[PDB]
RNA sequence: AGUAAACUGAGAGUAGAGUGCUUAGUUGAACAGGGCCCUGAAGCGCGUACACACCGCCCGUCACCCUCCUCAGAGGAGACAAGUCGUAACAUGGUAAGUGUACUGGAAAGUGCACUUGGACGAACC
RNA sequence: AUAGGUUUGGUCCUAGCCUUUCUAUUAGCUCUUAGUAAGAUUACACAUGCAAGCAUCCCCGUUCCAGUGAGUUCACCCUCUAAAUCACCAGAUCAAAAGGGACAAGCAUCAAGCACGCAGCAAUGCAGCUCAAAACGCUUAGCCUAGCCACACCCCCACGGGAAACAGCAGUGAUUAACCUUUAGCAAUAAACGAAAGUUUAACUAAGCUAUACUAACCCAGGGUUGGUCAAUUUCGUGCCAGCCACCGCGGUACACGAUUAACCCAAGUCAAUAGAAGCCGGCGUAAAGAGUGUUUUAGAUCACCCCCCAAUAAAGCUAAAACUCACCUGAGUUGUAAAAAACUCAGUUGACACAAAAUAGACUACGAAAGUGGCUUUAACAUAUCUGAACACACAAUAGCUAAGACCCAAACUGGGAUUAGAUACCCCACUAUGCUUAGCCCUAAACCUCAACAGUUAAUCAACAAAACUGCUCGCCAGAACACUACGAGCCACAGCUUAAAACUCAAAGGACCUGGCGGUGCUUCAUAUCCCUCUAGAGGAGCCUGUUCUGUAAUCGAUAAACCCCGAUCAACCUCACCACCUCUUGCUCAGCCUAUAUACCGCCAUCUUCAGCAAACCCUGAUGAAGGCUACAAAGUAAGCGCAAGUACCCACGUAAAGACGUUAGGUCAAGGUGUAGCCC
């Protein structure tokens, strides 16, 4: 069997490389402020389920880790 | 360019039938042209609002009400809907658009 | 073709091929039986072929199987009065497990065609309705009625436009 | 597949109809904002007349008119319907003669 | 091989017109043995994305216009569609092709490591 | 489905798309009558008129009928038992609230919900319950139609609030492609009321409007189509333009476009658009599909009883060959290739010496689940007496890559230099780094492919093609046109230019898999070229002048050939003529029952080049391939036979040699419309 599948495929990964490696700066900084509104998000979930629990203030001794961040 | 759509809404045939003459004697199109989208008689409509949002026109409405619905929509569309129940106090606001487009040259006569 | 060893079995005829219509008292059903063993063929073929029959005839009746749990196939049978009927089902084949099983908890046929004349009591010949609970939808099918308008129009006479019209 | 997948899987779905340019309507109401002429695909070649409307729905559509000859001024108001011009591509629309502006074609 | 070469006539056509053309004749040679890079020919094979048939096909960059998507404007895809720079792929496509991954480069792509044959190695000995 | 059209130079397979059928809405064009049936697009806003009275006052009804489909698993079955009817009761019928069960569609890129349970009399205790057999969540939908459910302007409700309610009938504005009367009577049935005569009722009845449909009639037929699928076109006009098409396609001097003639199909309709009706037992080596590997629970199956070693892996240790380095001493050179440059003064012998890699064995085919494993020794060690079983977890997963520390002989991305090149960010040469190695973590990807899943079984009646013969049973995973897409989003991850899962919008009628023929190959082997491809022999051209042809320049001033296969060619020939060219002048039934050297050699005949300095072309048969395109040979012969044409033979010249002549089918749309004729088109003062 002839190889033309592989080749488009070849030439679709080797384009999108090159795009990643192009605009990665401009990836960084939308995958870091996407990171942040997942963590947000997951802190108004977490504070939903305590205050739909009945409480004013999140479980005495309890703070919403960064789940999200690299560091 | 310098172009002004106009939408007319009327009371009557009869109203927009003047209006309409008074639309066309209109001779300075050089300087700034006039363009007539759509004439009817009845309030103002979301048709109309449509069309003037589609024509980036302006509805000019003789003696015809605009309800607080089609006002949210044309301040949401960014449409202009002018009532006038005088058809002199219409057709000084019409030039005072021509001339903001731009005084128009324009003499109604 | 249809998937799986004898695809017979996956036919509404068959399943209502089957003749065991359980009384109303019986509830559950447990079959118990062994995959290995040359004594509980006939336990294997019963659970392999009528199982579906019995299940279909008898819809509410909880079957439930169990494999290789006891030395013996048996049938366990729970009925709603709280008796417990035990067959040992050891050495017979299907066919014979199906007659045993009929014939003990099994309603006879007399029973079975008696329900069915009952539930053809519910259907009135003579009853006027839709086609699908009547014969027929009008009187105006019967032969020598008034036929329906929208086929043969009716007399000038008998018809309300003209009725008013000589009443004016 | 297996009994017991198809079962598992239940009976296949089918994926809603996607709803064409007319959104699974008939025809559609037009204001014909703009008129011109498309080169068609080749091998075909030709100046097809087509005009841009804002359908009812709001939408901005391409819309080619069929016959010899039109007079689809800017404003004027068109009644659009189904089916793809072959040889062009995109143009998804055409506009109905004889009904609203678009008078029938002059024998 | 009476060939090459040299030399000498005649004819066609014109009123006249060629160093041209056709043709008769004289003298009259040397090599003729090795090979397959190229031209080619044949046989038997191999490959083939070409079928207007390699003057083929076809990839990518760049700028040439519309549809859609993502997007704070810009990108991505597709289509339309003639160009610009190369010839990456299809023949051993002239460096076999490709998968994963890493670095590099207008651009296809190049190279490194391992893997695949969806290439071959011409199928007794030589 | 009784199927058809469509991928291609052609065949076969798969596959999407479309056609044919039947409905419904809208639109264009058109339309005679009668009967019946059905009839806003919108849970948007409403002018007006009516739609609930009855009855000796109380009571009863206005909670019904009628309406709409916003919402939406309150409809169905069982248990119990309200309200209502049975003049009172009777239990009977009817049927609420409550409790138990059943109950739509898509999305898993919604996989966790976050108290969703139990016990106890209570106190209180236990920490449980739902969920990959789809919980929770988002979006869509009135439904299961003698009818049922839900809503009644909105705030789910409706005290309260927003506000002033046609989703009752008629009707209206807005909106949409969507558009029925602002009729009559309670005479019939139903309902309310009354003891009853009776009264009321936009329920209903009888009418009004509408080809939306059915029926019947009509003594005035329109619509659509006519290249194929698909019934059916004459002449003109246009000339890749105008335009047409459901798909394939048509239009460059038209049975596909416009007009006309005719014909075909249906017919008071026709059929443009849209929607719906027909949606899984088919497959996975190459078309999409067996997921990189192995092991569960819940389950499923019947295949369960019948029935030693070699190269697995981890650890520790060791080293034979060859390197590197260092010592000797010897020499001026070494490396580099197709040839060089660059590079080093390091090179050779002998000896000492690794944390690198493991010739021969191996022509063996074993170990491991897969990745992988081939120097030696030792320790430990290679799960399951039944098979399947992960996007649903656990443990692995070559090479590459990151992190931190060591080793570094050699190799080596990148980098630098030397070449080569039009360029050379490559291929070739040199040097060197990350890296390949050891340790501890990460990463979790491969053409992870034997592209062939596990288990059990059969070789019988085969089998599209190729490949690695065809299948049966069972199970799990996966697939449903191409591309967008190893993509975006969402999600998870020690991953930060990543990996896994993975869509949709726009676009197309194909994409694709396997073959047959042809060409092509800087394609292989073998054999040849006989003035032939190279060397070899002779004579030349390419250097000078001239003759001459052509291209260019010039002119008012031809045309044709113009790679081989043009270029002293058409011409075995131009001072006038020839002459078809240019300038000027002149003639118009004209030498011709006119004329035209005007365009078309891409309409042709005619005569030719060309391979051909070939030998094949072949009708008519037969067979092989499963009766596909296609193919058809072996002489100790295996499916070919072939008429005819060509070669050959025959013939001219001086032989039987040689030279001529001859040279088929075709190739270059090869030359000639200017030998002549000739179709088409064009000019006719
Ligand atoms: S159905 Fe009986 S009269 Fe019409
Ligand atoms: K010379
Ligand atoms: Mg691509
Ligand atoms: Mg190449
Ligand atoms: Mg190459
Ligand atoms: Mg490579
Ligand atoms: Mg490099
Ligand atoms: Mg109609
Ligand atoms: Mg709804
Ligand atoms: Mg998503
Ligand atoms: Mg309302
Ligand atoms: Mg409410
Ligand atoms: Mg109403
Ligand atoms: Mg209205
Ligand atoms: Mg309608
Ligand atoms: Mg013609
Ligand atoms: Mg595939
Ligand atoms: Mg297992
Ligand atoms: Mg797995
Ligand atoms: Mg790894
Ligand atoms: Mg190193
Ligand atoms: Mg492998
Ligand atoms: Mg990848
Ligand atoms: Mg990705
Ligand atoms: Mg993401
Ligand atoms: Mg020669
Ligand atoms: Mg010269
Ligand atoms: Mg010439
Ligand atoms: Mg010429
Ligand atoms: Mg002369
Ligand atoms: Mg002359
Ligand atoms: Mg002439
Ligand atoms: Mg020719
Ligand atoms: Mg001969
Ligand atoms: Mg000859
Ligand atoms: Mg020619
Ligand atoms: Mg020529």
């Amino acid at each position: 069997k002839n190889v033309l599948k592989i080749r488009r495929r070849k030439m679709n990964h080797h384009k999108y490389r090159k795009l990643v490696k192009k605009t990665r700066f401009l990836r960084r900084k939308v995958q870091e402020g996407r990171l942040r509104r997942k963590q947000i998000k997951f802190e108004k979930d977490l504070r939903r389920i305590w205050l739909k629990a009945g409480l004013k203030e999140a479980p005495e001794g309890w703070q919403t880790p960064k789940i999200y961040l690299r560091g | 360019s310098n172009v002004l759509s106009v939408i007319i809404k009327g009371d009557v045939d009869g109203s927009v039938e003047a209006i309409l003459n008074i639309i066309d004697t209109y001779d300075a199109s050089h300087e700034c042209e006039l363009e007539l989208v759509h004439f009817g008689v009845g309030d103002v409509s979301a048709n109309d609002v449509n069309l003037a949002e589609t024509f980036d026109g302006v509805i000019y409405g003789f003696n015809v009400n605009a309800g607080n619905v089609i006002q949210q929509s044309a301040a949401k569309k960014g449409v202009k809907i002018k009532l006038h129940k005088i058809i002199y106090r219409l057709v000084e606001d019409l030039q005072e658009e021509l001339s903001s487009r731009l005084k128009t040259s324009w003499d109604p006569g | 073709p249809m998937k799986g060893r004898f695809p017979i079995r996956r036919t509404l005829q068959y399943l209502s091929q089957g003749n065991v219509v359980f009384k109303d008292s019986v509830k559950v059903m447990t079959v118990n039986y062994n995959t290995h063993g040359e004594l509980g063929e006939g336990a294997r073929k019963f659970v392999f072929f009528n199982i579906p029959q019995i299940q279909y005839k008898n819809p509410w009746v909880q079957i439930m199987m169990f494999k290789n749990m006891t030395p013996s196939p048996f049938l366990r049978f729970y009925l709603d009065s709280g008796e417990q009927v035990l067959v040992d089902v050891e050495t017979k084949s299907n066919k014979e497990i199906m007659e045993h099983i009929r014939k003990i908890l099994g309603k006879n046929e007399e029973t079975l065609r008696e329900e069915e004349e009952e539930k053809k009591q519910l259907s009135h010949p003579a009853n006027f309705g839709p086609r699908k609970y009547c014969l027929r939808e009008c009187i105006c099918e019967v032969e020598g009625q008034v036929p329906c308008p929208s086929l043969v129009p009716l007399p000038k006479e008998m018809r309300g436009k003209y009725k008013a019209a000589l009443k004016a | 597949a297996t009994l017991n997948q198809m079962h598992r899987l239940g009976p296949p779905k089918r994926p809603p109809r996607k709803l064409g340019p007319t959104e699974g309507r008939p025809q559609l109401k037009g204001v014909v904002l703009c008129t011109f002429t498309r080169k068609p695909k080749k091998p075909n070649s030709a100046n097809r007349k087509c005009c841009r409307v804002r359908l009812s729905t709001g939408r901005e559509a391409v819309c080619f008119i069929p016959g010899e000859g039109h007079t689809l001024q800017e404003h004027q108001i068109v009644l659009v319907e189904g089916g793809r011009t072959q040889d062009l591509p995109g143009v998804k629309l055409t506009v109905v003669r004889g009904k609203y502006d678009c008078g029938h074609v002059q024998k």
